[PDB]
């Protein structure tokens, strides 16, 4: 029944930053730490992520972790950093400079056994845990080189919980680190095997939809990751609050991983669209099966319709009727008959809760897994190989110890994900 | 001569709530429990509250939580709710074997109790639906060991049909594929319905483009109720459960009685319009009417049962029974003569306040087994064939000790039950 | 006992507003279906309402709307109310083939609902005018299937008369034409006026130089109450509407059975002036009170109907019909004696309140048979021949899937009919 | 049942800036999108145009579309360009320039896959389309250039659609465009076998009724345009409102093409005449049939008793009576005789509807096909060969790759529409 959130490097603690508010919004729960709501559910749940201390205090139970002290700091500095208990604040000194072989391979992995003996401590504050979930970038030092290390070992002490983890994924336009193809295909090499499922963010589509549909022209990045938390704050709730339909993080896991390497998905988000057109809007089943659909509408830069469908889900939050959504989603997958995979009848489940996010009356949170995902991984592998050839950076990397022949079978694991793509796509 | 009833999982238990709702509607039993007046299916204290016999099973806390927030919260019994922590995921594999499989010992102590709180147990029904983890996978882990403890006694299941159109569980097929090879086994008949063509029916008979589920499952209630509560009140031939299960299931396998429905009528709709029982019989035969979408002419009649409410003489209805015999296009087996079980009550039908149902003056409930349902299973057995061949999602069910060949299993045994549908086609 | 009143398309409709309109001033019954008082037509409810056994067709939501908004939108049953959403286009191609083939299944089975709903279906009657698209085009494909169900019951139907001089569809030739042709070998019985002829009818007897259709459809009303409502009440000689087919159709071709109604007088008309059973037969045999324009005096007649209201004495009407007999110039075809049908209803004739008919105290309605409409079959030739020899708007059909032979052979069966028109006049 | 409208070219854009106006006159919708008015019927078939958006807000169902901002910009500033969604405002940035070759063949061509998106977007959103309407000009870029080049795709798309438009016609006075029958022609070329009907609109006309019958000295656009709207709203209000007469836009398409290429039409208005009159008029039916008849009161310069007439439409709005009507039609029939084509047997047709234009008791309008239309076939055809021998402005055309054996195509195809008027004028 619980879950535990860990989140690191600079992307992680700031998507965390904003996920966090968001689920004490969810609950009424005051940046200083008490509740202070309003309804009976608020409270009821509330276990899930917060442990109430003396006092009628809450604390998130979540672990965050850096490399620099700074980064935490401000993190600290805002509303909701004050109910963090200063000993989720995990973190070293000097950075890992968004190196993989520091993070993972050296200096972070000294830091990551302080982290897990928190992180045991918090396992033994739950009565039962239903997961842990974590936070972070493909592409960075401690968002996934020291991430990934304490996910193995969390794994290796909790088979039998659910871990996930959400990443942004290095957008064909920005990548920051010149390596960090080098550091996803790292990250690939050691998470997909020791994940349950992850999530891909594409900054870039991202911005897109910002401007796209809701038609913005200054966001940052709180901005985006208010995206980001919309979707995985719409994925627990529902598992928190009482619904219609099946309400279970691990059921989901279970319906949407046809095999035990393909678990890669794409959110999307809905309804998202600007407060003009919210005077032309009609509020409708199918109206957010439209923008579920819609892959403008993704929060990953993959296009679905190119590749197949294995698998989708589709989470409603407020009242609607269960023939509505059923017939809606059948006549998606009538109508995209031509991108669902044939092996899989009636591709498309659903979960209903009936608690609708604060201040809509519905929403829809769309979680695929297609196929058109290998594409992301097409991109980073082929980068990544001329790099290798190269060796850009490897310095630093080898410097550090990491070997040549380890990221060469990276390189492979990459590419079987790819075929093992083809293999299901037909 | 009293009876269990059984909820397991949001479907199991949301029906349910309708239910309980209607039994205390029948009798005005307040939520406290209070009942101012159907010991068959109630406990009394000595307070005059009665408990309605039965249990709640949800291994999510949640929907239990809704009966114990709601205002029938005070009419369970606190031990009656029985809530777990996780889930099954919609996964037998976890739902029978990995999590349910810890708490149904729990479970079957409580039903025990209240089998030894029976002086006269004449048996139980259990609701569930055929896709989900708790729906199905609990579901057929607590029948095998309720066809041991209690083997004489009725053995009734309702479940939800998996809808060929909308289904939001992937894995559907599989679970019910599994559930098929372990209900079939162990249970004595098991009715469905078909929550889009209860739509259809909200949509053409009740004018209604807006059903949720507290409106499908009040029509459900309706019909269990007809079942349940006027069977074991007053009639000119009160049909009790054990002869229900006496008079429809024909065979040793399963026998999967289908619900039809009429009257279900708008108020407006009943403005205007004057059933007798013949034309409210004549309803039943229809198509439309029919609660689970599987076409009525496709296939040939096994079995039929007709319950009727309130203001029906038997001198009607013989002559209903005459033109349904020879009037419709109705083919029925061989093997089969035309007896349909009447059951007459005298027990008016009734309506929810705040419903969607027009009052009405009598009414007709019908169950009938036919052929057709083979292509019910056609549609799974390509659902799951598709899944299987690729091998979808299977490692959810692997990781949990699940073997593929029990898969194989499943599905053959599943030919063979449509095989043996094509046998009873064939008439003799 | 019982009848069917169909409406299909505007003409249909509106006529039928009228009509049911009339049917509540019969007897007062109420707009919300209560009558305190004829279940022919009309179904009776528990509480007393009656609803009028008639289905309504439009493929535009709009008239039906208008139906639904109205005073009568309680009196008609939803399911009688039968829209679609989109037009035939005044075409036969879409009316018949490809739009309102799509609903008549709907259509029907709520007929075969009233039909069950019959205990004794006399038959049934159907409106609509012979240049529509639903009109016309929908109309024949439901005789198409009623005549299947309903073999032996009256299939009568009556249809606006395409005017001469002033139409609104350019191809209603075309139309009528393919009516002809799959109308003739369906239908027992087709009735037709012209709305021009009415409208001097409305100028000359009524004295108005203003009608509506909202006008013209109150005498048409008329003389259909004449046939509907008085002959299903008491009389002398109480006549059925198979006897009326019984007694008006004498081929297996059809026919056409024209009216014609005297009385049709102003209130100041009807001052000052005596009418006595005789002289208002005398005005039916009068070119000018003949509801289509075509001349009475031109061709021969085969058939003749007279229906009496109120104060009509046998007596009167034997005098009557001798002199119409000798003393007019009514040329008869040979193969036909005089016998010509007498209906002689006590009820009296009733008068629309707010209407431009006269309260009278006796009234005649007529129907006859000449030759004279093979000139009317003339001008629908030479309409068509025009059309299709230019070939103007053809594609407009073409593209529906019709063929250029059909059309050619449609008019061909209408040279056909006029060529029987032609036996018929050489006496023999 | 409901149609989507596209408006195209500054013409075009001009245009529906008053036929929205009207429509929602017609239903009381207030120039900011909520609806206040007063009517059952205002709202009850409000479908065909309008989607009602969240908060009783009504959402236009057309596109607006050109390529340059300023022309949108401005029809957004008034009223009622409020109440268009921003979605509706497709284009680009840099002219057409009134070159059919940058609207259609190429440049413009790109803006419409965006275009198209939308109009996908809001066939989805209808429940039934009985068809489309585009409004916009002959002898324009974008107007004709890349409008036509739109409705070859919508054709494509919805083949069982509506598919008509309005459009500008070359006055025989006013061009502005040096090539303004070439694009006329190649207008003609493509749109004539990719629409089921176009409508003939001749300024200079309106300009000679707005003096000659309405008596005014200071007519703009805007209303002439208004004249414009009338008709275009005459032949959609009756279907949506109730009538008598059979008012269906499919069926009146069907009773006025007897033949597959010959779908031009003469749209003429009535009652139509200044003030001072007013109090001279009568409101009778024979008044309004005289005003349909007059040749001068048509919006077309042509002369249908010049030509023969194939077909016409008299459509009616306010209580008539059907006989008056009747008999009116015949006897137009049987005076005018000699104009009408023996082949068709009654040729004048009529649809009725019981709902006056706001502000008149009555009103009628004339919709004729005659023979006299290709007069105007003729006049293009001839400037066309005098400008095609020197290729005026082709090296526009031609250096953005327009072919000249198109345009010799196009040619013969504007001379086998006057053949085959002629070969029905007999
Ligand atoms: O949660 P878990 O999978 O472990 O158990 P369930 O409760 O069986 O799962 P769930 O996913 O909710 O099963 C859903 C199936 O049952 C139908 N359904 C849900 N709730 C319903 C209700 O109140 N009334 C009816 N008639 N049907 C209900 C869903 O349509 C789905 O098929
Ligand atoms: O609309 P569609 O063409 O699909 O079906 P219809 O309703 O048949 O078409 P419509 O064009 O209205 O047919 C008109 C013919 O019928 C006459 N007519 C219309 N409404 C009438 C009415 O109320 N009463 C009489 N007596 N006649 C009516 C028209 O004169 C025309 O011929
Ligand atoms: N959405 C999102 N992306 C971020 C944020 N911060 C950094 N990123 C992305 O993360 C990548 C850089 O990795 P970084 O987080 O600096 O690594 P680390 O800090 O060394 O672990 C780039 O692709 C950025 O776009 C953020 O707050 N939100
Ligand atoms: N009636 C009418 N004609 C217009 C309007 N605007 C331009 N026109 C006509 O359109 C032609 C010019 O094409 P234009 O609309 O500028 O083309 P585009 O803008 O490049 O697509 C000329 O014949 C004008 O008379 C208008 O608002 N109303
Ligand atoms: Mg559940
Ligand atoms: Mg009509």
């Amino acid at each position: 029944r619980e879950i535990v959130h860990i989140q690191a490097g600079q992307c992680g603690n700031q998507i965390g930053a904003k996920f966090w508010e968001v689920i004490s919004d969810e609950h009424g729960i005051d940046p200083t730490g008490s509740y202070h709501g309003d309804s009976d559910l608020q409270l009821e749940r509330i276990n899930v992520y917060y442990n109430e201390a003396a006092g009628n205090k809450y604390v998130p139970r979540a672990i965050l972790v850096d490399l620099e002290p700074g980064t935490m700091d401000s993190v600290r500095s805002g509303p909701f950093g004050q109910i963090f208990r200063p000993d989720n604040f995990v973190f070293g000194q000097s950075g890992a400079g968004n190196n993989w072989a520091k993070g993972h391979y050296t200096e972070g992995a000294e830091l990551v056994d302080s982290v897990l003996d928190v992180v045991r401590k918090e396992s033994e504050s739950c009565d039962c845990l239903q997961g842990f979930q974590l936070t972070h970038s493909l592409g960075g030092g401690t968002g996934s080189g020291m991430g990934t290390l304490l996910i193995s070992k969390i794994r290796e002490e909790y088979p039998d919980r659910i871990m996930n983890t959400f990443s942004v994924v290095p957008s064909p336009k920005v990548s920051d680190t010149v390596v960090e193809p080098y550091n996803a295909t790292l990250s690939v090499h050691q998470l997909v095997e020791n994940t349950d499922e992850t999530y891909c963010i594409d900054n870039e589509a991202l911005y897109d939809i910002c401007f796209r549909t809701l038609k913005l022209t200054t966001p940052t990045y709180g901005d985006l990751n208010h995206l980001v938390s919309a979707t995985m704050s719409g994925v627990t709730t529902c598992l928190r609050f009482p619904g219609q339909l099946n309400a279970d993080l691990r059921k989901l896991a279970v319906n949407m991983v046809p095999f035990p390497r393909l678990h890669f998905f794409m959110p999307g988000f809905a309804p998202l669209t600007s407060r003009g057109s919210q005077q032309y809007r009609a509020l409708t089943v199918p109206e957010l099966t439209q923008q579920m659909f819609d892959a403008k509408n993704m929060m990953a830069a993959c296009d679905p319709r190119h590749g197949r469908y294995l698998t989708v889900a589709a989470v409603f939050r407020g009242r609607m009727s269960m023939k509505e959504v059923d017939e809606q989603m059948l006549n998606v997958q009538n109508k995209n008959s031509s991108y669902f995979v044939e092996w899989i009848p009636n591709n498309v489940k659903t979960a209903v809760c009936d608690i609708p996010p604060r201040g809509l009356k519905m929403s829809a949170t769309f979680i695929g897994n297609s196929t058109a995902i290998q594409e992301l991984f097409k991109r980073i592998s082929e980068q990544f190989t001329a790099m290798f050839r190269r060796k850009a950076f490897l310095h630093w990397y080898t410097g550090e110890g990491m070997d040549e022949m380890e990221f060469t079978e990276a390189e492979s694991n990459m590419n079987d994900l790819v075929s093992e793509y083809q293999q299901y796509q037909d | 001569r009293e009876c269990i009833s059984i909820h397991v999982g949001q479907a199991g238990v949301q029906i349910g709530n309708a239910c309980w709702e209607l039994y205390c509607l029948e009798h005005g039993i307040q939520p406290d429990g209070q009942m101012p007046s159907f010991n068959t299916f109630f406990s009394e204290t000595g307070a005059g509250k009665h408990v309605p016999r039965a249990v709640f099973v949800d291994l999510e806390p949640t929907v239990i939580d809704e009966v114990r927030t709601g205002t029938y919260r005070q009419l369970f019994h606190p031990e009656q709710l029985i809530t777990g922590k996780e889930d099954a995921a919609n996964n037998y594999a976890r739902g029978h074997y990995t999590i349910g499989k810890e708490i149904i010992d729990l479970v079957l102590d409580r039903i025990r109790k209240l089998a030894d709180q029976c002086t006269g147990l004449q048996g139980f029904s259990v609701f569930h639906s055929f896709g989900g983890g708790t729906g199905s996978g609990f579901t057929s882990l607590l029948m095998e060991r309720l066809s041991v403890d209690y083997g004489k006694k009725s053995k009734l299941e309702f479940s939800i049909y998996p809808a060929p159109q909308v289904s939001t569980a992937v894995v559907e097929p599989y679970n019910s594929i599994l559930t098929t090879h372990t209900t079939l086994e162990h249970s004595d008949c098991a009715f469905m319905v078909d929550n889009e063509a209860i739509y259809d029916i909200c949509r053409r008979n009740l004018d209604i483009e807006r059903p949720t589920y507290t409106n499908l499952n009040r029509l459900i209630g309706q019909i269990v109720s007809s079942i349940t509560a006027s069977l074991r009140f007053d009639g000119a031939l009160n049909v009790d459960l054990t002869e229900f299960q006496t008079n429809l299931v024909p065979y040793p396998r399963g026998h999967f009685p289908l619900a039809t429905y009429a009257p279900v009528i708008s108020a407006e709709k009943a403005y205007h319009e004057q059933l007798s029982v013949a034309e409210i019989t004549n309803a039943c035969f229809e198509p439309a009417n029919q609660m689970v979408k599987c076409d009525p002419r496709h296939g040939k009649y096994m079995a039929c049962c007709l319950l009727y409410r309130g203001d029906v003489v038997p001198k009607d209805v013989n002559a209903a029974i005459a033109t349904i015999k020879t009037k419709r296009t109705i083919q029925f087996v061989d093997w089969c003569p035309t007896g349909f079980k009447v059951g007459i009550n005298y027990e008016p039908p009734t309506v929810v306040p705040g419903g969607d149902l027009a009052k009405v003056q009598r009414a007709v409930c019908m169950l009938s087994n036919t052929t057709a349902i083979a292509e019910a299973w056609a549609r799974l057995d390509h659902k799951f064939d598709l899944m299987y061949a690729k091998r979808a999602f299977v490692h959810w069910y692997v990781g949990e000790g699940m073997e593929e060949g029990e898969f194989s299993e499943a599905r053959e045994d599943m030919a063979a039950l449509e095989k043996d549908y094509e046998e009873v086609g064939v008439d003799s």
